[PDB]
RNA sequence: GAGU
DNA sequence: CCGCGTCAGACTCGTAGGATTATAGCATACGTG
DNA sequence: CACGTATGCTATAATGTGTGCAGTCTGACGCGG
């Protein structure tokens, strides 16, 4: 692919394949020319080397390196290990409708609630806002709805307030060691950029407010929303699944 | 042991995704093994329903 | 160490007491950063087999 | 005290007279790089060293050769300032004089054939700034010193390698600075082996055979002798009493006529001493005893001439009888013992498959070049080129020195190539260690770890560039013509320039200077890293090296190192520590002679320190006599205990020398746990400078030093009176006594105004002098970004109360008063940089016009004709900063757009829209704009306007220069003319332009006039050329990247006020996030009515054991109490006398206050300015371990009429009722850290997706989604939330069809899931098939 | 066992005997006359020359073995085009072929995006010229400085230097830390987000609704001609041929339908005007 | 570099 | 048994872009506007 | 015919690589001699 600045950027595989093709096509030439057998041999070894590099580089011997010194990334490296397909892109994924911020206390909150910054919530619920805008007849089209939310009009705040009622959101803190590291709450919209977390579930998150941050996720479907409110809501999940003990305890 | 028990499951997608993936795949490719996708791992990889 | 720290924090440690404290402190802190990998790896293997 | 100290004196609670002042803090950086460029004539250093190392070089043929003469750095074409603006590297061109000499092949070495000598350019080398940074591509960057294992010898042993046996296997390693490693090691069978570069293992004696040692000689080297004389018929043995020790007497040991030991009897001490005293030398012994003694030398039958026994061969009854009858009645056998003198080499010769020297060379050759046919040539060449070639091997002076001292030699310096003795001696010491005498070293000991600063590293990379070019040179010399070929035609600059640019750029050690704070810069430049090239890896690092080592005392801080994976490896330098000339660390100590503690100071290296017993600084001195107390607390051999007074050799200079610079800034460090203090010192570096530079009430004293030494403050070069103060500059006229007789003698300092830092903070210099003030040399004229009157001002002190409050300070959460925000004291400036690039594409050039399709007039209002926003303009997210348009190619317009464009006509123009706009939800004021056009592209109208400014402003700057220089220069001539022909006002009457024609009598003062006259014209012509240069540079059309026609840089300035989510902390590792900003009405308030500023949770004290914060608060309140008393007195205006009485008593409070500060020297007005400053709160210095004691602090509180508890009655602002018990209240000095919630908040519904995997990108700058990782997935599995999981795997990530369908469903209300297959899975299969594994889906 | 490809090959070449002049001449006479052995013996005996030369040309083009094979190809051309009758030695002649072939190979394969020889050689002279310029100008050379030296267009120089822009690996990780690389940042720009895709659905569907507002005749004419509800953008003759002969009448009804759409827009255009972004 |  | 090899080694967040070298000179040949 | 891209040939003799780094990590579990 071309970078903006007229540079090109390519996969290492292309370099590896260029080696193989060149060596194989040279072999065909050497055979057409009926070359002496020692040269035929060297080329056959050459071919095997390049193929081995293509499939799994640093397996048989010295991995074939770039100008950077670093061994080129072969096919097997894309399947193999943490950088590999499975671990990195398949068993765990990047996710839309996800946000993050600093967390701070919400002593006023009840157990099933969390402070959700307005700005953040406006973006997370974008399509829900556009859909409701079209039912209000406020937005003629999607382009108009978009421009209406950019301008952040006062009717949009009323609509946003409407949508987020009864809609659970998931809060997560890293590392997610047990299931209670992800819990669902009813969001309470707040002006100001930090998430407010309820004190009593700080236990389960191991959250202390020395600058800790948390991630927010929007359950989209009726099914996911139900899963969140029923299975994952903080009020519903009190006891440690490990020992039969209440994990929400005053501290 | 835990490591070998996971590698011993009939599901080769679960096995390969766990560890040892070059070896797991040569084993399965030679055996002509088929995974009918009973486990959660396997379903999550293909983005299906647990 | 053969010599213990006779002082307390309200009293305030001298150079030598403070220096002597450092070793243990830092050993602990390093353990947090580095050993959590091995603990977590245990978590991962258990998870995979169950 | 100095003039600046008269303005505000800090109160010192220290008691220990400071014998040694803190050095220049940025010594390391500067001294090092100074040595790198310093051209040393003999003792090659840096550059000079690199040239001599490589040069002179000759061709492959040997007839033509290049020799080095001398180098010179050109002065930098662009100064630092311009470099930062343009984005260029500040460097000097390296021109080197070189001489191409050719030899005749017909004559033996006909040097008078062809000699061509000329100057060749080869790379620009970056220069170091005044403060130890480099300017690389317009950004300040610091290369951090490295810490590695010193070249030399090192003996080690894995304590029970094979855990089964658990036998200790000792090894030697010789580590050179450049070359192969040479390892000696024992195996379980006690045989000595050798390996090169950990290749395969070889018998150790094989290496000695390579050095041409026969077997006989090898035994003679390592072993002793046991002599056997064969007399008459009985066998006699030559005896050394102290060999037969710890052994069992095998036969009946007797001498002349006295039987000592019997058969099977233990030979103790008594026996040995008996025998020695009796003078026993020969002893009759049994012949059968010989069987098993190893013969040392060869013996041949002189008759036959054949070998009776070869060397190193076990003797027997037959061999011995045969030897006797041939005529040998004396036989050298080896002395050997299982316990003391172990027979290692004897056994190793039996395992040695080689025979002679040549055979040994072949085996060596065959190890490292296996399979390949050996030739004698090749074997000889290889072995010599390993450790015996000048070119490829070099221990360096450090290596040889360390090696010689480890071998207990006398001579320090010597050859960097291994001599035969060297090798043998390492083997011998290894063997000594095996026998039991000697010990193995440790790597973590600072005697074995060496510090490698910038200069030496630059030197190394520069050698490499030379070596690359050397290859090219040799190859081209060989083929080259002798006559036509010039030397500079063979040399290429590119390899060298590349290697150096790569170092100051690609290297780990070279990084963006951390400049969000003066302290941050200073400590960063004082950092040491064990990482990087030739160092340890985060993954390769154990815990041994990481933890705090005994040798670190006084050299490295134990309390300053990151809590990350970089925990052990990155470390800050201790205060008084310094780099030894060879590269080891060293610390000052005061020598104690006869108990008497001299003021002579000695820097001790790590190794030297172990030898002496060193008293602690806390010992009480007997007023320059000796130690008061008979028992003194000291340390040696890395361990601490009591000693007598006369036993003491040295003593610690300062109480601070144990700690680093950062840690020293922590007051009451003595009362804080080291863990917390680590975090405290680390977090102090992250303090963001506020709008208003507030000094810290409760300081330490290091504040002044840091600020001044960092160089961020403007300091005065020469004392004198200030001629012109200004926001933008300071002109000071120098005192006659310091003022040189040449120039006018007026110093001019232009101050650097509102400039962008690397962390997007705001760097502005303020003047801290009044107009017409007399100022002393080395006073602070202008404060840097986080400095106040010369002191370091990182944060701001404020009124704190420790108490819970409605959970709003739950777990370190912080409740702050609105008052703090209103007063804008924590408010901060951030200057961000936005650039708009106009590139030339395949379709045609992008243009920077304001003519863009579909833009509102509201938008174009703030843009000028050119399409650039005006200076001053306030912007908010979405506003266009620089308008830019791009040529669009053909696009197949959907039939809908065909229909619609037919309906409206409005055919869409050829041009798109790539305009640079304000990033969303950032908002500020455009404070500067800069335009870069290429050399030939027609300039923007706006670019011309900017150039107009620059030209006219440049002219003013230079004109003011010659104006104030001409004024100060004639003012001198006026005074010289008075000394002789005084006509003061009569000379000023007729014009000053006709003045220098007037002379004096022929004296020294007439010559002074000639000197001022010559300089005045010099300045006249100089001013012409300077301005021409200025004009060129302004006109100069910039060389940008290929493809880029022109670039516009906009600088926004944003004012950020604190809010909930921001991060705040003290210096004791006490963090917190702001939870809530409370109205002032609600804040807890004291009886007097004064409300608290912050309410911190006291639950974060006992557990944490950071008690420094509590003492800081108490002392803080006392500091303020005195401030309020002075303030009350100033409001009433009692009089000078009364103020002075109170203030003297106050300064001189403490039990053993070191500093006396007599107010009788101060004149009345000096007292007034001082009190004026002290009214805010009297500033106090608590040194590190030498701090203020509880008693002293409570006495200060009584002077404030404040309680001894330091707790006060507080009232709840909401109710008006008092809290149940007294609350601890005072001033803690707090900081706002760089972690603004503004930068951390992020949210995303839908956006761009990744290229191959199709899942959303990561990071807030790329508008990324969060990763829901394996850990996060497991959570949902546990819960059983199946659809939420699937949702995140599919519609929210890869599933392309699914995401779009889901979006449309969501807009239509119906929250239906329409899932498919993740594209990343598809890709997996394809990847597997490209591997050549058939992986197919069998469908239903 | 030495399994080094290189070492094995070098050993095998070593065990073939070096030739004298008379031998080369005899062999080569028969080689031109076709003696399979002769050609083979000359090749195999002179492999060692090839390795000496490939040793030099390596450096930064390519792997030593890759250079050796291309070099061998040059040597084969030399054995085919050798003249025994000319007194000039073989090694001298072969050297030319070997160097030629290696250099040409490292000019087409050395670059990921294959640069033609012409471009490459142009560019090289710009480079060597830049080096002389930098040798006297201390500082590196500008595009226009090099262009002034060659007396040529700056655009020429610039375009050449743009081609010399060497590739970046997508897999190379950024920030020293082996974490996320270029691929990890790099979006798919072609693939629009569900927001853009859903906006087009909304657009296209609003046009259906607007088309139904019009007359059945106008709407059908517009649909068929625009290729909107039809398949192919039927020309005037196609639409007329299927409905009303008069090709001219298709234009009449079409233009009429466009103007009725404009009326709907002046009335209810309050939604349409916002589609201008 | 941030919280574990 | 020994010794050499291969395999594993927590989770989210951040920052910043980026590097190098060099391939002669000319004559003939093939494909598209 | 021209422009862009390609193939081609050259004659003093020259005839076996190396090059630039790697820094050593660890506790475990199998696999040829
Ligand atoms: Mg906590
Ligand atoms: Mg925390």
């Amino acid at each position: 692919v071309p970078l903006d600045g007229g540079r090109f950027a390519t996969s290492d595989l292309n370099d590896l394949y260029r080696r193989v093709i060149n060596r194989n096509n040279r072999l065909k030439r050497l055979l057409d020319l009926a070359a002496p057998d020692i040269i035929v041999r060297n080329e056959k070894r050459m071919l095997q080397e390049a193929v081995d590099a293509l499939l799994d580089n640093g397996r048989r011997g010295r991995a074939i390196t770039g100008s950077n010194k670093r061994p080129l990334k072969s096919l097997a490296d894309m399947i193999k290990g943490k950088q590999g397909r499975f671990r990195q892109n398949l068993l765990g994924k990047r996710v839309d409708y996800s946000g993050r911020s600093v967390i701070t206390v919400g002593p006023y909150l009840r157990l099933h609630q969390c402070g959700l910054p307005k700005k953040m919530a406006l973006e997370l619920f974008k399509p829900f806002i556009y859909g409701k805008l079209e039912l209000r007849g406020l937005a003629t089209t999607i382009k108009a709805a978009k421009k209406m939310v950019e301008r952040e009009e006062a009717v949009v705040w009323d609509i946003l307030d409407e949508v987020i009622r009864e809609h659970p959101v998931l809060l997560n803190r890293a590392p997610t060691l047990h299931r209670l590291g992800i819990q669902a709450f009813e969001p309470v919209l707040i002006e100001g950029k930090a998430i407010q977390l309820h004190p009593l579930v700080c236990a389960a998150y191991n959250a202390d407010f020395d600058g800790d941050q948390m991630a927010v996720h929007v359950p989209l479907t009726l099914e996911a929303q139900l899963e969140a409110r029923a299975l994952m809501m903080s009020t519903n999940n009190i006891l440690s699944p490990a020992n039969g003990e209440p994990i929400i305890v005053p501290s | 042991g835990i490591t070998k028990a996971s590698l011993a499951t009939e599901s080769f997608i679960s096995a390969a995704s766990f560890q040892e993936t070059t070896r797991v795949l040569t084993e399965a490719a030679v055996a002509g093994k088929r995974d009918e996708l009973r486990g959660l791992k396997e379903n999550v990889i293909v983005g299906r329903l647990i | 160490i053969e010599t213990p720290i006779t002082a307390n924090f309200r009293e305030g440690l001298n150079v030598l007491q403070y220096f002597i404290s450092t070793h243990g402190a830092r050993k602990g802190l390093a353990d947090t950063a580095l050993k959590t990998a091995n603990s977590g790896y245990l978590t991962r293997r258990l998870v995979d087999v169950a | 005290y100095s003039y600046t100290e008269k303005k505000r004196i800090r109160k010192d609670f220290g008691k220990r007279p400071q014998v040694l002042d803190v050095p220049y803090l940025l010594s390391i950086q500067l001294d090092s790089f100074q040595k790198f460029i310093e051209q040393d004539p003999e003792g090659q250093y840096g550059l000079e060293a690199a040239f001599r190392s490589v040069f002179p070089i000759q061709s492959y043929s040997g007839n033509s050769e290049l020799q080095y003469v001398s180098y010179r750095l050109g002065e930098p074409v662009f100064d630092v300032q311009e470099c930062q603006i343009r984005g260029v590297t500040y460097s000097a061109p390296l021109r080197v004089k070189l001489r191409l000499v050719i030899y005749e092949r017909e004559a033996p070495e006909g040097t008078v054939k062809d000699i061509k000598e000329q100057e060749v350019y080869m790379g620009e080398i970056p220069l170091m700034t005044d403060n130890g940074t480099f300017v690389i591509n317009g950004t300040e960057r610091v290369i951090v010193s490295q810490l590695h294992r010193s070249p030399g010898v090192f003996f080690d042993s894995d304590k029970g390698k094979t855990h089964s046996s658990g036998k200790v296997l000792y090894n030697a390693r010789i580590i050179p600075y450049r070359g192969s490693w040479l390892d000696f090691e024992f195996d379980p069978k006690d045989n000595l082996f050798v390996r090169i570069d950990r290749r395969r293992k070889l018998p150790a004696t094989i290496i000695l055979r390579a050095l041409n040692y026969t077997t006989e000689q090898i035994l003679d080297l390592f072993f002793e002798k046991v002599i056997f004389e064969i007399r008459d018929n009985k066998l006699q043995m030559e005896l050394v009493p102290e060999r037969l020790r710890g052994e069992t007497a095998s036969f009946d040991i007797e001498a002349n006529g006295k039987v000592y030991v019997e058969k099977g009897r233990r030979i103790t001490a008594r026996h040995i001493r008996q025998l020695e005293k009796d003078d026993v030398k020969l002893i009759e012994v049994p012949v059968e005893y010989i069987a098993g003694k190893v013969v040392a030398k060869d013996y041949i039958d002189e008759s036959t001439g054949e070998l009776i026994c070869a060397a190193n061969m076990e003797l027997s009854l037959d061999l011995l009888a045969k030897l006797s009858q041939s005529g040998h009645k004396r036989i050298e056998t080896l002395f050997t013992n299982d316990l003391d003198h172990g027979p290692y080499i004897s056994e190793t010769l039996r395992v040695d498959p080689t025979n002679d020297r040549l055979s040994a060379l072949v085996e060596i050759y065959r190890m490292m070049r296996p399979g390949e046919p050996p030739t004698r040539e090749a074997a000889e060449s290889l072995f010599e080129n390993l450790f015996f070639s000048e070119d490829r091997y070099d221990l360096s002076a450090v290596g040889r020195m360390k090696f010689n001292r480890s071998l207990l030699r006398e001579e320090i310096e010597g050859s960097g190539i291994l001599s035969k003795d060297d090798i043998i001696d390492v083997m011998k010491k290894l063997i000594d260690i095996r026998n039991g005498k000697g010990e193995v070293d440790d790597i973590d000991h600072l005697g074995n770890r060496r510090i490698r600063s910038v200069g030496e590293m630059a030197e190394n990379q520069f050698r490499v560039g030379l070596v690359r070019v050397e290859r090219a040179v040799k190859e081209r010399l060989s083929l080259g013509d002798l006559d036509t070929l010039m030397p500079q035609d063979m040399i290429n600059a590119k390899p060298i320039s590349a290697a150096v640019k790569e170092f100051f750029g690609s290297s780990q050690l070279s990084q963006f200077m951390d400049q969000n704070n003066p302290l941050s810069e200073i400590t960063h430049k004082r950092r040491i890293s064990a990482l990087g090239p030739g160092g340890l890896t985060r993954e390769r690092a154990g815990f041994e090296v990481r933890d705090v080592h005994p040798t670190h005392y006084g050299r490295v801080c134990p309390i300053e190192t990151p809590e990350g994976p970089n925990i052990g490896l990155i470390n800050s330098l201790s205060v008084y520590a310094q780099t030894n000339e060879y590269g080891f660390l060293e610390t000052p100590y005061r020598k104690v002679t006869d108990g008497v503690v001299t003021d002579e100071i000695h820097y001790l290296s790590a190794i030297e320190e172990g030898n002496y017993v060193i008293a602690q600084a806390n010992s009480n001195l007997d007023e320059e006599g000796h130690f008061v107390e008979d028992l003194v607390t000291c340390r040696s051999k890395g361990e601490s205990s009591l000693f007598s007074r006369d036993q003491v050799d040295y003593m610690d200079v300062s109480t601070q020398q144990v700690v680093s610079v950062g840690a020293s800034l922590i007051p009451f460090l003595e009362h804080d746990d080291a863990n917390r203090a680590l975090m405290g010192a680390n977090m102090q570096r992250q303090a963001v400078p506020t709008l208003r530079a507030d000094k810290p009430l409760v300081g330490t004293g290091m504040e002044r030093a840091v600020a001044v030494d960092s160089g961020v403050t403007a300091v005065a070069k020469r004392g004198g009176v200030v001629q012109y103060v200004d926001a933008s500059r300071i002109v000071i006229k120098v005192n006659e006594d310091e003022m040189y007789p040449g120039e006018a003698g007026i110093d001019i300092y232009n101050l650097t105004k509102y400039t962008r830092s690397n962390q997007n903070t705001c760097i502005n210099q303020m003047p801290c002098v009044s107009l017409g003030e007399p100022v002393e040399r080395g006073d602070v004229l202008a404060d840097g970004p986080s400095t106040d009157l010369g002191e370091l001002a990182l944060g701001q002190n404020m009124r704190v109360a420790f108490m819970p409050w409605n959970g709003y300070n739950f777990e370190d959460s912080i409740l702050v008063s609105e008052r703090v925000v209103q007063e804008d004291r924590f408010t901060t400036i951030h200057i961000q940089e936005l650039a708009c690039v106009s590139r030339d594409t395949k379709l045609g050039p992008e243009e920077i016009t304001a003519d863009i399709p579909n833009v509102g007039e509201a938008a174009l209002s703030k843009l000028d004709e050119s399409g650039i926003v005006y200076i001053g303009a306030e912007v908010t997210g979405g506003d266009i900063l620089v308008g830019k348009v791009t040529p669009k190619g053909e696009t197949q317009l959907t039939p809908e757009e065909k229909l619609l464009r037919a309906i409206f006509g409005e055919k869409a123009s050829d041009v798109k829209d790539s305009s640079l706009r304000v990033p969303n939800g950032v908002s500020g004021t455009v404070i500067d704009v800069q335009v870069f056009t290429r050399d030939g592209v027609e300039k923007d109208k706006r670019a011309l306007e900017i150039e107009e400014m620059q030209l006219k402003q440049a002219k003013k700057d230079l004109s003011e220069e010659l104006q104030i220089l001409e004024a100060g220069l004639f003012s001198r001539i006026r005074a010289v003319l008075v000394a002789g022909g005084v006509e003061a006002e009569k000379l000023d009457k007729l014009p000053r332009d006709r003045w220098l024609e007037l002379g004096l009598t022929d004296e020294e003062k007439q010559n002074q006039l000639e000197q001022l006259a010559e300089q005045y014209d010099e300045l006249k012509h100089e001013f012409e050329k300077k301005l021409e240069a200025k004009r060129r540079k302004i006109t100069q059309g910039d060389d940008l990247a290929p493809g880029v026609l022109k670039i516009v840089k906009v600088y926004l300035a944003v004012k950020r006020r604190i809010q909930p989510g921001d991060k705040m902390a003290g210096r004791h590792g006490n963090k917190g996030v702001i939870s809530k900003i409370n109205p002032i009405e609600d804040m807890p308030y004291d009886e007097n009515g004064t409300p608290v500023d912050i309410v911190l949770n006291p639950l974060g004290v006992p557990s944490r054991m950071n008690i420094g914060q509590i003492l800081e608060t108490h002392l803080g309140m006392a500091a303020k109490g005195i401030g309020d008393k002075i303030n009350a007195m100033l409001k009433q205006q009692q009089e000078v006398a009364k103020l002075r009485e109170f203030i003297q008593r106050a300064y001189d409070l403490g039990a053993d206050v070191r500093q006396k500060v007599d107010l009788s020297t101060f004149s009345d007005e000096e007292v007034m300015r001082l009190a004026e400053n002290l009214r805010k709160g009297m500033p106090i210095a608590t040194p590190v371990f030498d701090g203020a004691k509880e008693a002293e602090i409570k006495e200060l509180l009584k002077l404030g009429d404040l309680p001894t508890s330091g707790q006060i009655r507080l009232y709840d602002g909401r109710t008006g009722e008092q809290f149940e018990r007294p609350v601890t209240v005072g001033y803690m000095y707090m900081l706002k850290l760089n972690h603004l919630v503004d930068d951390k908040m992020h949210a995303r519904s839908t956006g761009s997706y990744s290229l191959v995997t199709q899942q959303p990108l990561g990071g807030k700058a790329q508008f990324g989604g969060q990763r829901f990782g394996e850990m996060e997935v497991w959570a949902l599995e546990a819960y059983g939330a199946a659809y939420t999981l699937q949702e995140m795997l599919t519609v929210k990530s890869d599933d392309v069809n699914g995401r779009t369908k889901m979006y449309k469903n969501i807009v239509d209300g119906n929250h239906q899931m329409e899932p498919g297959m993740p594209e990343s899975f598809n890709v997996l299969l394809k990847e597997i098939r490209s591997l050549g594994i058939n992986i197919e889906l069998e469908d239903e | 066992r030495v399994l080094d490809a290189t070492q094995l090959y070098l050993g095998e070449i070593g065990y073939s005997p070096l030739l004298t002049a008379e031998e080369e001449v005899y062999f080569a006479r028969r080689a031109l006359r076709g003696d399979v052995a002769s050609r083979r013996r000359m090749i195999e005996s002179n492999l060692r020359l090839v390795v000496k030369i490939a040793r030099r040309y390596g450096n930064r083009g390519l792997a030593l073995l890759d250079l050796i094979e291309e070099g061998n190809l040059g040597l084969i051309r030399a054995v085919e085009k050798f003249d025994p009758e000319r007194g000039f030695r073989f090694s001298t002649y072969a050297t030319w072929w070997i160097r030629q072939t290696i250099e040409r190979a490292i000019m087409n394969q050395t670059r990921t995006i294959r640069l033609p020889i012409h471009i490459v050689k142009e560019l090289n002279v710009y480079l060597r010229t830049a080096r002389e310029l930098s040798h006297k100008l201390d500082h590196e050379p500008s595009a226009e400085e090099i262009a002034e030296q060659l007396d040529k267009p700056v655009d020429d120089v610039s375009r050449m230097l743009r081609l010399n822009e060497r590739i970046t690996s997508v897999d190379t990780p950024l920030g020293g830390d082996s974490e996320k690389a270029l691929l990890d940042i790099l979006a798919d720009e072609k693939e629009n987000g569900p927001e853009d895709t859903t906006q087009d659905d909304d657009m296209k569907q609003s046009i259906v609704k607007w088309l139904f507002e019009l007359n059945a005749k106008q709407r059908e004419v517009l649909a068929r001609r625009f290729g909107l509800l039809g398949y192919e953008a039927a020309t005037l003759e196609d639409v007329g041929r299927e409905i009303g002969l008069t090709r001219e009448r298709v234009r009449q009804i079409q233009v009429e339908g466009l103007r009725r759409l404009r009326e709907i827009l002046q009335t209810q255009g309050l939604n349409i005007e916002a589609l201008f972004l």
